[PDB]
């Protein structure tokens, strides 16, 4: 089919009429795409090159298109020298119409053939040929040479030095001329060489259009050939100082913002200095607001610290002084520039004299608000947007000024007017993420702009209605008001969308308010329309409503403990029965599913735990005396039933730790909080079980202190930070009461009980990736053994070996490193003895690197058994930075195993 | 002017026999489709005897002949072997053949009968047909004498030899009432029914088409047991597609000569 | 870099399940 096509694409090469040939020669990168095969390839572009060669101009230009824009596939090219031979054998033609497109074809060969001798006398002799057209395009094509070659280049930089100060060519050929000398990277001299033709370039022509282009090329040849930085930062200084060409000064601000951004560590002392008092002596503002940029981009990088290195006060230094004049300065742009140089060096540096440009910043920063708040253009929301990173750095970074920034935003959230509300919500938001008291301290005046929500706003209701409402449940992270509640509901119930309340529903259910996602989800179970959705909210309903229940509970009762877990777990098996309802084919629970029968299997360990605590009284003790001695008892030391099924409930935890490591690792494709949130559910368990084995077991043998560091506030989540804190409470109190009593567990039933009542107290967070789920990455993992249509076995003679040739093609379903990018695959292989050691000789890992998106791989195996087998694969995805991330199709093969009949016969005679 | 478009469904399948139907195609195109079966579907058979020592009272041509007419297995290694003829190597290379031994010494008083199951194979990918019932007899020894030889099956078909042919027998018809009036009845309702017949049994005669074309063919497909029918049929068709495209490059080369 | 990195509320960012969800449930658009 494929050759098929190419030779009726053959065919319309060869028909009479130049239209049909270029419908032909344009419909050839559609076959590249979609044939890779290299003989083909080589073929293709044979015939290309043939009718390259004879063709009517127009052809020519249409071939020209077509390689520049299938130049993927050139580097499968077999009979280079046959190719460029027809290329090049047409330049010699008279018309320079043909020769200027020859010439571009060369420059697009440049990727196949940078090394053609007589490639580069042609281009350099019709770079000083005089039809214009073939000049413009003999440049283009030294272009292309010199980025993929270097004696070329010295040979172009010899001829171009030359042509430059011979003086021929008017202004705009000069301009074409100048732009070959970024390619001139390859080495030192060459770029020193050019170094000293630019600045003479500079110097001779004083004229804007000249000055333009040249100060471009040379720093792109600095930051490529990263020698002079130095010389080029000074050089653009002294051209932003001295020269008074407005367009020029522009320029020198987009470069200067070029250099900030590729090699910040470069930037030095005087650098800054110099570019302070620039920025101090300009009267205008855009080019204040340029260099203000580059001064915010740059104190957001290191070189802060550079300027601030000591072996002249902070105070005394020149850039603060600018910062803060321009910050509260009129324009605001220029303060928003201003502040954000105030946030970055305040966050960075930490000097004793910085409290003052502390308070500065701070107020200057609500001065900010006020302008963006009551501005209202497109411009002013990016500076808002802009403040509101400020806000988030400062506070992240320092959390000294939270109340204040909290209480001026929530003065911001009074005076605003309705379009600046979504955005300082989400701030605040993050903010209140980090440090839980800025809700609880003012949770009334959130609720009075809630109210005056709904003759407040017309536009967008439900986006400010789902931000306010995701802040309301951040601030009552505590248990909600019922009064409080009835007015969502009551605002909801007069404006909102289906949908809008479906995400006030799914941020209470990130949060944890278990109450007012029950209510939510009953409303939109009530309405929905189909199947799987039903399900899904259904099942939803169930889980809010059985974390209601558990969040309803009383310390220090353990019958109560246990009925509310007994109503939750109710709860959660028919929430679960839903969700299996809920799954299809198609986009599939499995996350979903596994992570909700885990959390049930734990709650049933606890309930299991706590029931074997109340039954240590059940006279365990007097069935260990009465069965043996009580002094040197034969079971244990203090011996029991009890401790028997101590040893079980640690035998199941550990096995339930196990599974949320497996299930993590399966999951791979969450967030860093959904991740980490697995990892703290994993985390309990395993204090559990460290608690039943170094107070129940042998506390000699765990002899255990946590003597490391503990209790850090580095945590991404306020929930995290709670179940951290039990964490430190059930290790001081596990280490305090190690060794005080004998094994027959007095208050030892009392501290796990403490730790459950705890451990249950904390709610829950359910989660981004048990909700909208992103970088869905997979692995195809087709082996190609002799192909099994059915599932019978496939024959193998078991005298010389098998081949398998496994392959693997990765997929994403959007851009695919939006939290880890794939780096290897470990393939795992393993046998097995269909008819009953369990065929695991052959225990097989290979880690293939994947080049492109597709790979393969050839594996052997042996085996000399008579029954079938049956084979195994895994994918083993591993990341960037290394970790198992069991992923994979695991897939299976059948494989049968039959011998000779002469050897048969030989080992019957035998 | 160009091709019609026909259909394909098929009524049952068993192991020994298959049966199916055919529509919208041309006469010449289904008996071409009946003779592709019968000729030149490519399968193993044994091919080159050697005799060490007979003294069976069965002469040595007589034994030869039989092995050849064994029927083998030959699934998908007749499609891995290439042609004896062509394969450049010295004598019969495994790539395209296979050897067999057979040593037989009946010593025993009673008649020992010498069969199919009793031939050592070089590959059991390939083996007699019979065994994966009684066995294939080949020659009843009497108790004193032997039989030792050699063997070598090779790939071939149906143009060389009916042991090559595999199919055991095709049924291809049309037209289960005449209404293409191709034959002529005398004696009409004389003439007894046919199974895909559906005229009245007062009638038993379809009316005469003034406009039509035979069509709807039935084939009823019984394999020796040596391949299962379909993949009978598709290495038929997969050599029809060859020989085809030999012939077009051919003539192709035949145009450019004369052109 | 946007306000605020942990955002589930955002029109683009969301796949195509709750997409689907989106589809039906602004065509119903209340809640009684
Ligand atoms: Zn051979």
């Amino acid at each position: 089919d494929a050759n098929s096509a190419l030779m009726e694409l053959d065919k319309g090469l060869r028909s009479g009429k130049l239209g049909e040939q270029c419908e032909a020669v344009v419909r050839f990168p559609r076959l590249f795409q979609k044939y890779p095969f290299p003989i083909l390839i080589n073929s293709a572009f044979l015939k290309l090159a043939d009718v390259f060669r004879v063709g009517n101009n127009f052809l020519r230009l249409c071939v020209l298109k077509v390689t520049q824009q299938s130049e993927k596939h050139l580097e499968k090219i077999l009979n280079v020298d046959e190719f460029v031979k027809r290329i090049f054998s047409v330049i010699h033609s008279n018309d320079p119409v043909a020769r200027a497109i020859t010439l571009r074809m060369l420059g697009s060969l440049a990727s196949i053939i940078p090394e053609r001798k007589n490639a580069h006398h042609s281009i350099r002799q019709s770079l000083d040929s005089h039809d214009n057209v073939e000049v413009e395009a003999a440049v283009f094509a030294a272009a292309n040479f010199s980025a993929q070659s270097k004696d070329f280049a010295v040979g172009i930089c010899n001829k171009i030095s030359e042509m430059i100060q011979g003086l021929a060519t008017p202004v705009d050929l000069k301009l074409k001329l100048i732009p070959i000398l970024q390619h001139m990277h390859h080495d030192a001299i060459l770029a020193s060489s050019a170094r000293q033709l630019l600045q003479q370039l500079v110097t001779s022509y004083p004229s804007t259009k000249m000055v333009i282009v040249s100060l471009h090329t040379f720093t792109l040849l600095a930051a490529s050939s990263l020698v002079d930085t130095p010389k080029q930062i000074q050089l653009l200084l002294q051209y932003l100082k001295n020269d008074p060409r407005k367009a020029v000064k522009r320029l020198a601000i987009q470069d200067l913002k070029l250099l900030a951004n590729k090699t910040p560590h470069t930037w030095s002392r005087e650098n800054i200095q110099a570019l302070c008092e620039c920025a101090l002596q300009t009267p205008y503002d855009s080019l204040k607001l340029g260099m203000l940029s580059v001064l915010s981009t740059l104190s957001g990088t290191i070189a802060i610290k550079h300027y601030f290195s000591i072996v002249s006060s902070p105070r005394s230094s020149d850039l603060v002084k600018l910062a803060q004049e321009c910050c509260y300065h009129n324009n605001r742009g220029i303060a928003a520039h201003g502040v954000r140089v105030l946030t970055n060096i305040t966050v960075s540096c930490q000097e004793k004299d910085l409290l003052a440009l502390e308070q500065d910043a701070v107020f200057g920063l609500e001065s900010l608000l006020v302008l963006c708040s009551q501005d209202d253009s497109p411009g002013a929301q990016a500076t808002l947007k802009i403040a509101l990173n400020c806000m988030v750095k400062l506070a992240k970074g320092r959390p000294h000024l939270s109340q204040s920034v909290v209480e001026t935003l929530l003065t911001q959230l009074h005076s605003a007017q309705d379009a600046a509300r979504i955005l300082m919500c989400h701030c605040l938001a993050a903010i209140a993420m980090q440090l839980p008291v800025l809700g609880d301290g003012m949770l009334g005046d959130l609720m009075e702009l809630y109210k005056v929500i709904g003759r407040s706003a017309t536009d967008k209701q439900q986006e400010l209605l789902v931000s306010l409402a995701t802040v309301i449940f951040v601030a009552s992270q505590k248990a909600l008001s019922v009064e409080s509640k009835a007015v969502i509901k009551q605002q909801l119930e007069s404006v909102s969308n289906g949908w809008t309340v479906y995400r006030i529903a799914r941020q209470a259910s990130r949060m944890g308010n278990h109450d007012m996602a029950k209510e939510l989800y009953q409303s939109l179970l009530t309405q929905v329309a189909s199947e799987h959705f039903y399900f899904w909210l259904n099942s939803l309903k169930e889980f809010s409503h059985a974390e209601q229940c558990l969040t309803g509970l009383q310390e220090e009762n353990y019958s109560s403990a246990l009925s509310c877990i007994a109503e939750s777990l109710k709860f959660y098996h028919k929430g679960i029965a839903s969700l299996t309802a809920a799954s299809t084919p198609l986009n599939p629970l499995s996350f979903q599913c596994e992570f909700v029968k885990l959390r049930i299997d734990l709650l049933q360990a606890f309930s299991q735990l706590i029931c074997t605590c109340n039954s240590l009284k059940t006279s365990p003790p007097p069935a260990i005396a009465t069965t043996i001695a009580m002094t040197l008892g034969n079971d244990l030391q203090r011996c029991g039933r009890i401790s028997n099924q101590m040893k079980q409930s640690m035998e199941e935890f550990r096995s339930l730790a196990s599974r949320y490591g497996d299930l993590y690792q399966a999951s791979f494709d969450a967030d860093s909080a959904t991740l980490r949130n697995v990892e703290l559910q994993q985390q309990s368990c395993l204090l559990i079980s460290h608690a039943i084995e170094a107070l129940i077991l042998d506390p000699e043998s765990a002899s255990f202190q946590e003597y490391g560091s503990t209790g850090t506030a580095h945590a991404d989540s306020e929930y995290e930070r709670r179940m951290m804190s039990v964490y430190n409470h059930v290790l001081e109190e596990v280490e305090s009461l190690n060794r005080k009593y004998t094994p027959v567990s007095y208050m030892h039933t009392a501290c796990l009980c403490n730790a459950i009542i705890a451990l249950l107290k904390v709610p829950l967070s359910f989660q981004r990736y048990f909700f909208q789920k992103l970088q869905s990455t997979s692995i195809k993992l087709a082996l190609s053994p002799s192909p099994r249509n059915p599932a019978e076995p496939i024959a193998v003679q078991n005298n010389q070996q098998l081949a398998l040739k496994v392959e693997g093609v990765v997929q994403h379903g959007s851009k695919p490193g939006l939290f880890r990018k794939i780096q290897s695959v470990c393939l795992n292989v393993s046998s097995t003895l269909q008819s009953k050691i369990d065929n695991m000789t052959n225990e097989m890992e290979q880690r293939v690197e994947p080049h492109n998106d597709y790979f393969s791989t050839q594996f052997l195996l042996n085996f000399a058994i008579l029954g079938t087998h049956n084979i195994t694969v895994e994918s083993s995805v591993k990341d960037a930075n290394g970790i198992v991330w069991k992923t994979g199709p695991r897939t299976t093969i059948f494989v049968k195993s039959l011998e000779d009949p002469y050897s048969q016969q030989i080992r019957l005679q035998q | 002017p160009y091709a019609n478009q026909p259909t394909v469904r098929i009524t049952e399948l068993t192991d020994e026999n298959v049966k199916f139907i055919i529509e919208n195609t041309d006469l010449a195109v289904a008996n071409s489709i009946r003779r592709v079966f019968i000729a030149e579907v490519p399968i193993i058979a044994i091919d080159w005897v050697q005799i060490d020592a007979n003294s069976s009272v069965l002469h040595d041509e007589f034994i030869a002949h039989r092995l050849g007419l064994i029927p083998l297995t030959s699934d998908d290694i007749v499609d891995k072997l290439q042609y004896s003829r062509d394969c450049t190597c010295e004598e019969f290379c495994p790539e395209c053949s296979v050897e067999f031994t057979l040593d037989v010494r009946c010593n025993e008083d009673q008649t020992r009968h010498v069969t199919s199951r009793d031939l050592i194979s070089n590959s059991p990918r390939v083996i007699p047909v019979t065994s994966r019932q009684d066995d294939i007899l080949i020659v009843k020894l009497r108790k004193g004498q032997e039989l030792r030889l050699r063997a070598y099956a090779k790939k071939g078909f149906g143009k060389e030899h009916a042991k090559w042919n595999p199919t055991a027998g095709v049924a291809f018809e049309y037209d289960p009432d005449n209404a293409l009036r191709h034959t002529v009845y005398p004696k009409p309702e004389e003439w007894p029914k046919s199974e895909y017949s559906e005229l009245d049994e007062d009638e038993s005669q379809a009316p005469y088409d003034p406009n039509g074309k035979p069509e709807r063919f039935y084939y009823n497909v019984e394999s020796c047991g040596s391949l299962r029918p379909e993949t009978i049929v598709l290495s038929a068709l997969s050599g029809l597609k060859k020989k085809l495209s030999d012939l077009q490059t051919q003539l192709s080369h035949e145009i450019q000569s004369d052109v | 870099a946007h306000v605020w990195e942990d955002n589930w509320d955002d029109d683009n960012v969301e796949d195509d399940f709750s997409n689907q969800l989106r589809a039906e449930l602004e065509k119903h658009g209340y809640k009684m």
